[PDB]
């Protein structure tokens, strides 16, 4: 069951560092808008 | 006992954390991204 | 050989690309070895010579006098009091006082205010001498490292170059003799005995007494 | 008189027995006994750094003999003013006392409790202080980096050229006389375990066996 | 944000002051912090700037193997008492069971001291002799404290600027790990300890387990 | 907050014995595992985070 | 410098720009002395001589003040925290010379002094020095003397100058030769001395409500504000709990 654990927390913990750099990359940049 | 169990479900564990490696899975996930991130970072 | 361009180095084969510029060959013991610039500057590199050269010359009297009185009670069978060198100066405060060679008709001196005030006034004024170069007509034409005149009486320095050569000798035996004083200091730190007990115990179990042997003797607790 | 502080006849560092003095050392900055055998001070800018230094160390070394032989000498007769706290060595565990540090043993002074909190007080104020020392500040801006003379030379006493260099003189042998002063307070405090007043009064007891030979087996390895 | 040049920050902030003359901002890690003036001539101003790199690159791989072991013996890496402590770690090579890498007695396994010496000697030795020279046999024409090529194997140092950040940075690193390094030195001497202990005391009470509370512990007794 | 429970009175302590009475709170938790402990805890039953 | 918030017609005014329009502030009040905030409700000012005469009653009036301020909260606090003083507290310190009486007088940190002076000769030395002092203070010349800043000084040195802020002999520190830096503290010592003047009224108000001295009421108020304050010390009994 642990390993089970350890498998889910790196999974939730690479999803969400994902999630939370790619807000952190410019993403007010990432527009069609004018400006 | 006649089962093996965790027992993690109370006791204020930080990050449910009951096993070091958890903690150190979680760095070294983070980290990784982040120096992913971080070298890949004057880029769009 | 030991001047000029293709002298001896200290690095040997890795010397020739970092030799400092102001390194050139010109004084006795220059191997090269320079390498946080101390000497950079021609003034600071001449009183570091003669500090050097100072330091070699008490080092072997020091590496002389302090293997000597215990040499002499490991073979000679002298009786002394206390051949161990960093003990020897208490023998001052001990009951027969300081006998010079063991037997109490030598020396029996008691007063270790007495001797430091000889001591103080003779080499105080032998260094002011030494220092100034003269007294105004006592040899003031002398050299401040090599003075020649009485300080060289057998003339071993007749011939420029066996004067040169000497130089190199003396050199090299005096810094060997400041790094077996560091060896002796070090030594009696860590062993609270003689060199020369230290040099038995190791002859008498290498791979045992050796100085790996007392690597945990200042552990922090 | 300025000759006998200055100048190629000034008064050298070993008297007659002095005549080849360093080439830098021309008799011009106060002090200058003609005292550099290893060559520190041959490079001019090394020479005024190790000149400011010396004399920043001097005014340190003053303020600190006499802080050190001040409490000592200020006890009383029971040691109820200060405790162990009256030697030097003692003094900053006072901070650690119940009642505090209380300055002169008076709780109506200071009464000091956090070491934490004076350590974190005199971070900032001596920051400050040797920021303005080596920058310029409130008490001036652009004056001498050792002698500024205008906020700190409250008194006059040194408008007078003349004054100020003997007064020089006088302020770089009194701080050198006060290094060594200090730095016998260190060797002696290490080697003793007793206060400076401590160990004069007990080598005026009997100066024949109350010396530092009498110590002289102490740190002998075995 | 101007890390070199006339406009590069300076060692006391807005309280520095002029810088001396000699540090013109041209070399990583000029803050203008030389009070005591012993890089003012360029030569051994050259020295120091190489030993100082020196110095700051074995402090890095100190610093990290100073924590990593004793990190991995709290996360349950079998080291036993004294591999876990870099200062005590020296001793486990006396051990009947021998130095063992990360406690894996299949890894290394050294018991010979005097053999382990003489295989860095030689080693060490030859690659020092190496960096002395400023070539080798597959080494020629590199600079002496920057060599790059084979000692660059991934590129980063290949623009100019970069590569004068990446200078900026390694000095910066390296600065603070001779200073955590030194922190080392004097915590295990003082304390006893290892310094992740210390901090875990620390976190535990930082109120009184602080450096104060050690500061009696060296007094000298009468 | 903190000096109105220091020094201030105190607050009222429903787990002083006895029933609950006002408290002075002497020796707060200043330790930094037990005070961010609190805002890792998970929040399902049991822990309730903080 | 920045004396552009205490001097002109952009000064700090006692009321905000909201409240009060720049038409409304006296013209006697038109920014050229220090701590001008256009406050004369009363119009008690009428010009700019009667400005400048109740100026020199109030410079003294708060120089005094600040010298009576520190002088009446230090020795009190140095009592209640231990120090070996009678009459600190400051409407005290008068009847402790009554009959033969003397003085504690504790110079900081060195120690308390025992004053051996009694009362008939205190106040036969205090009124021949105030009264030498306020004399030379309003004729402009004193017997000459020294000063730590400009040194042995003749009679003559007080001639020209502003018997207000003389400056000089009073000035051994200078930090007032620049003309900005002298406004800016003519400024801080205005409003320092009417701050010090206020808070001596109030050591007097509070001393005679309350009956003790001001470190007292800021210490016990201090240790329990909503248990200990004007409103508590009015009351007097405790109070019936209206539950
Ligand atoms: C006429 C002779 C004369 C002599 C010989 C000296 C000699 C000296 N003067 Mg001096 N002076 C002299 C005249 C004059 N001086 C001065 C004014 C000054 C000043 C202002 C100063 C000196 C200083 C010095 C010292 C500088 C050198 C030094 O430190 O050497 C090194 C000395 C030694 C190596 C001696 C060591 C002896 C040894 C027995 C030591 C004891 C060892 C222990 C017993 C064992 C311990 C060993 C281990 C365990 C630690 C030195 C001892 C300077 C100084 O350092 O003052 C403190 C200094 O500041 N002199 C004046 C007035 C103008 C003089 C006038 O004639
Ligand atoms: C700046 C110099 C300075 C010196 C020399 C000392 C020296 C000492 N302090 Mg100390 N302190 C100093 C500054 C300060 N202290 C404190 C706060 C305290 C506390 C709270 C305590 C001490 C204590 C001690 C003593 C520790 C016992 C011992 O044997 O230690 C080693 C010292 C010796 C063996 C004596 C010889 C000293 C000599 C080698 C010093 C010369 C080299 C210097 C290290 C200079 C280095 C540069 C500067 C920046 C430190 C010791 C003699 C403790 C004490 O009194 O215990 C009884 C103690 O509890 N100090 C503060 C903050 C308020 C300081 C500065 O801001
Ligand atoms: C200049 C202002 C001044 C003020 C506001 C007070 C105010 C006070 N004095 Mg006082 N005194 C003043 C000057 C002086 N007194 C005294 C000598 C005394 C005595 C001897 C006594 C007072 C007392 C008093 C108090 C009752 C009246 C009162 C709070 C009385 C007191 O303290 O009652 C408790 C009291 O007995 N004063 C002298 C020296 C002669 C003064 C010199 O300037
Ligand atoms: C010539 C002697 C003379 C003396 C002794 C004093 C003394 C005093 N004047 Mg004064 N003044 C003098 C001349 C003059 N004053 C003024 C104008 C003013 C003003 C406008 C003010 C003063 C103030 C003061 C007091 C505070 C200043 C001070 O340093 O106090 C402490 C005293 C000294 C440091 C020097 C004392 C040493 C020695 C002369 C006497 C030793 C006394 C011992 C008991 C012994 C003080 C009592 C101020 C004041 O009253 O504030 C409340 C104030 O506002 N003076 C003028 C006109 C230009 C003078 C002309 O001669
Ligand atoms: C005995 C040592 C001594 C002497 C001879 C001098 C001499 C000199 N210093 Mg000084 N200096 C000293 C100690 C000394 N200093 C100390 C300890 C410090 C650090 C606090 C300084 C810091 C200092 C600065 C920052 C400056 C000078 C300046 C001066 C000159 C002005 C004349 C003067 O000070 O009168 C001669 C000094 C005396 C007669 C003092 C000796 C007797 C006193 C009263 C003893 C006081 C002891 C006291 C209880 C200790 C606590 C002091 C504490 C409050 C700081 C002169 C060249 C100024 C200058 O060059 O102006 C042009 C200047 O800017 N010095
Ligand atoms: C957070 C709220 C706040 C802010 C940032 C401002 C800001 C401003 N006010 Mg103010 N104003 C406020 C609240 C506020 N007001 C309140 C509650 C009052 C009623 C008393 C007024 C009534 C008022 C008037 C009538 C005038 C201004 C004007 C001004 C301007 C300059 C003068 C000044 O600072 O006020 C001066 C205010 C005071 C001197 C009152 C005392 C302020 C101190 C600092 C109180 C201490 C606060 C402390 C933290 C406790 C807070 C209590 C809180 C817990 C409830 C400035 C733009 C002026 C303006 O715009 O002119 C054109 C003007 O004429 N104010
Ligand atoms: C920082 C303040 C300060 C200092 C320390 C001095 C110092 C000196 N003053 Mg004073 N004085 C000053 C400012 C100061 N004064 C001011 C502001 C005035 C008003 C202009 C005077 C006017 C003056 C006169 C009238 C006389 C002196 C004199 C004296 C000397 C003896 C005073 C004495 O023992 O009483 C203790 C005083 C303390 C301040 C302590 C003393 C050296 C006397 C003098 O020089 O004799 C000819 C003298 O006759 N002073
Ligand atoms: C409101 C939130 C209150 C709680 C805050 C802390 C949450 C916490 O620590 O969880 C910690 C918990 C603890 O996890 C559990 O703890 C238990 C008690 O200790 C047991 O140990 C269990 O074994 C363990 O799994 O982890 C989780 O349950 C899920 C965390 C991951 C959530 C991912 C969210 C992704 C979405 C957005 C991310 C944005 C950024
Ligand atoms: C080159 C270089 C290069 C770059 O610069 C860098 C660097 C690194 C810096 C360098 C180096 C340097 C060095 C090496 C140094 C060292 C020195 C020494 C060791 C000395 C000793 C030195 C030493 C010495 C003198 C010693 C001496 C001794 C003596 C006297 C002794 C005496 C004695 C005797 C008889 C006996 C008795 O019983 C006791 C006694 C009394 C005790
Ligand atoms: C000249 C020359 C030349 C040649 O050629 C070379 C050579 C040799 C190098 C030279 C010489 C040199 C020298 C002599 C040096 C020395 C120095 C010193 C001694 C210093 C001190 C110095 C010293 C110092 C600063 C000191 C200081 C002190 C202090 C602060 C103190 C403090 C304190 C106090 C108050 C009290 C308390 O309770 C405690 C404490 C806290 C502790
Ligand atoms: C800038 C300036 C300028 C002015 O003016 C003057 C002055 C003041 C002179 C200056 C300053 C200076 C300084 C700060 C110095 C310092 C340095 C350091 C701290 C170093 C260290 C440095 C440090 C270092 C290298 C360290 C290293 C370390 C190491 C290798 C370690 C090793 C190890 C390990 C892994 C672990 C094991 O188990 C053991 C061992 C084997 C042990």
């Amino acid at each position: 069951m642990l390993t089970l654990k350890i498998f889910v927390y790196t999974v939730v913990t690479f999803f969400v560092g994902l999630f939370i750099f790619g807000f952190l990359s410019n993403d007010p940049s990432r527009n069609p808008g004018k400006g | 006992l006649v089962d093996d169990r965790m027992n993690g479900d109370g006791t204020g564990l930080p990050f449910g954390v009951n096993d070091g490696i958890l903690g150190w899975v979680i760095a070294g996930t983070l980290g990784t991204i982040w120096a992913i991130y971080f070298v890949s970072q004057k880029d769009l | 050989e030991f001047y000029g361009p293709d002298r001896a180095k200290f690095l040997g084969p890795f010397s020739e690309n970092d030799t400092p510029e102001y390194l050139t060959g010109e004084f006795p013991g220059d191997y090269g070895w320079d390498t946080a610039g101390l000497s950079a500057d021609p003034q600071t590199f001449a009183r570091y010579r003669e500090i050097e050269l100072i330091h070699a010359r008490w080092a072997l009297l020091g590496a002389l006098g302090i293997l000597t009185p215990e040499l002499l009670s490991q073979y000679a069978g002298v009786q002394f009091g206390e051949p161990v060198w960093f003990k020897a100066g208490a023998q001052i405060f001990a009951a027969g006082g300081l006998n010079y060679l063991g037997n109490e008709s030598l020396i029996h001196a008691q007063s270790i205010i007495a001797t430091l005030a000889v001591q103080v006034v003779l080499m105080g004024l032998a260094e002011a001498y030494r220092a100034n170069g003269g007294s105004e007509g006592f040899l003031d034409d002398l050299d401040t490292l090599y003075p020649g005149g009485a300080f060289d009486p057998l003339g071993l320095a007749d011939d420029p170059d066996t004067f040169a050569e000497l130089k190199v000798k003396e050199i090299k035996n005096g810094r060997l003799a400041m790094f077996s004083c560091l060896g002796f200091f070090v030594q009696a730190i860590v062993t609270g005995k003689g060199p020369v007990q230290n040099l038995t115990d190791h002859l008498a179990d290498p791979t045992v007494n050796n100085a790996f042997a007392s690597a945990t003797k200042f552990t922090p607790g | 008189t300025i000759n006998q502080f200055y100048g190629p006849d000034r008064n050298k560092w070993l008297g007659p027995y002095s005549t080849n003095t360093p080439p830098y050392l021309t008799g011009e900055f106060p002090g200058d006994y003609g005292w550099d055998t290893a060559g520190l001070s041959a490079d001019p800018e090394t020479f005024k750094r190790y000149r400011e230094l010396e004399l920043i160390h001097a005014r340190w070394a003053l303020l600190g003999a006499l802080g050190m032989v001040t409490p000592e000498l200020l006890q009383d007769d029971d040691g109820i003013m200060f405790g162990e706290s009256a030697i030097w060595f003692k003094a900053g565990a006072a901070i650690f006392q119940e009642g505090g540090l209380n300055y002169l043993g008076n709780p109506s002074l200071i009464h000091a409790q956090n070491i934490v909190a004076t350590l974190a007080v005199q971070v900032v104020l001596m920051g400050l202080v040797e920021g303005y020392r080596v920058n310029g500040g409130p008490a001036g801006e652009g004056l001498d980096p050792l002698y500024p003379g205008e906020a700190f030379d409250p008194l006059g006493l040194a408008d007078d050229p003349e004054a100020f260099a003997e007064l020089k003189v006088k302020e770089i042998k009194n701080g050198r006389l006060a290094m060594f002063a200090c730095l016998g307070f260190f060797v002696q405090a290490i080697v003793t375990g007793k206060g400076p007043i401590e160990n004069l009064t007990d080598h005026l007891a009997n100066p024949a066996e109350n010396n530092a030979f009498a110590y002289a087996t102490k740190f002998t390895p075995q | 944000s101007a890390w070199y040049g006339p406009d590069r920050p300076l060692f006391l902030g807005s309280l520095s002051g002029e810088p001396p003359s000699y540090l013109t901002g041209e070399f990583p890690g000029d803050y203008g912090w030389d009070t005591a003036g012993l890089s003012a001539d360029p030569t051994t101003f050259a020295r120091y700037r190489t030993i100082e790199l020196i110095h700051a690159r074995w402090a890095l791989l100190g610093a990290l193997g100073i924590i990593t072991p004793e990190l991995l013996a709290k996360n349950g890496v079998p080291f036993s008492e004294d591999g876990a402590i870099w200062f005590k770690a020296g001793a486990e090579i006396f051990k009947e069971g021998g130095l063992n890498y990360l406690g894996n007695e299949n890894l290394i396994h050294a018991q010979s001291i005097l053999a382990t010496l003489a295989v860095q000697v030689i080693v060490m030795g030859a690659a020092e002799g190496f960096r002395a020279n400023g070539e080798a046999p597959g080494v020629e024409g590199l600079d002496p404290l920057y060599p790059g090529g084979p000692f660059d194997p991934l590129g980063l140092a290949d623009d100019p600027e970069a590569f004068a950040e990446l200078k900026v940075k390694e000095i910066k690193n390296g600065r603070l790990a001779m200073f955590s390094c030194l922190g080392f030195f004097v915590q295990a001497i003082v304390t006893g300890k290892g310094p992740i202990q210390n901090l875990q005391d620390h976190l535990a009470d930082p109120g009184v387990n602080n450096a104060f509370a050690s500061a009696t512990k060296f007094v000298p007794t009468p | 907050l903190v000096l109105k429970a220091l020094y201030f009175g105190g607050v009222y302590d429903t787990w002083a014995p006895g029933g609950g009475d006002v408290r002075i709170i002497s020796n707060p938790t200043t330790n930094a595992a037990i005070i961010f402990g609190y805002i890792v805890k998970s929040p399902f039953g049991g822990d309730g985070w903080i | 410098p920045d004396l552009e918030k205490w001097y002109g017609p952009d000064r700090k005014l006692f009321l905000p720009g909201g409240l009060l329009d720049r038409d409304d502030v006296p013209e006697y009040l038109n920014g050229e002395l220090a701590g001008d905030y256009g406050y004369d409700p009363l119009g008690l000012g009428k010009d700019e001589e009667q400005v400048e005469k109740y100026r020199a009653n109030e410079l003294l009036h708060a120089r005094w003040a600040m010298l009576a301020a520190a002088g009446i909260i230090i020795p009190e606090g140095l009592q209640a925290n231990g120090a070996d003083i009678k009459g600190g507290t400051w409407f005290e310190t008068g009847a402790e010379m009554l009959n033969g009486g003397t003085l504690n007088y504790f110079a900081v940190p060195f120690g308390v002094v025992q004053n051996p002076l009694p009362l008939a000769a205190v106040t036969l030395i205090e009124i021949v020095l105030l009264g030498a002092v306020e004399k030379f203070r309003v004729d402009g010349t004193g017997p000459a003397g020294f000063s730590p800043g400009v040194g042995k000084f003749d009679s003559d040195i007080f001639d020209g100058l502003d018997k207000l802020y003389p400056g000089g002999p009073f000035d051994p520190l200078n930090l007032a030769d620049d003309p900005e830096v002298f406004a800016e503290l003519q400024v801080k010592e205005i409003k320092n001395g009417r701050l010090a003047m206020i808070a001596v009224l109030a050591f007097a108000i509070q001393s005679y409500v309350t009956g003790e001295g001001p470190y007292a009421n800021i210490t016990k108020h201090l240790s329990d504000p909503f248990g200990y304050n004007l409103l508590t010390v009015l009351q007097g009994d405790d109070r019936v709990p209206t539950l």
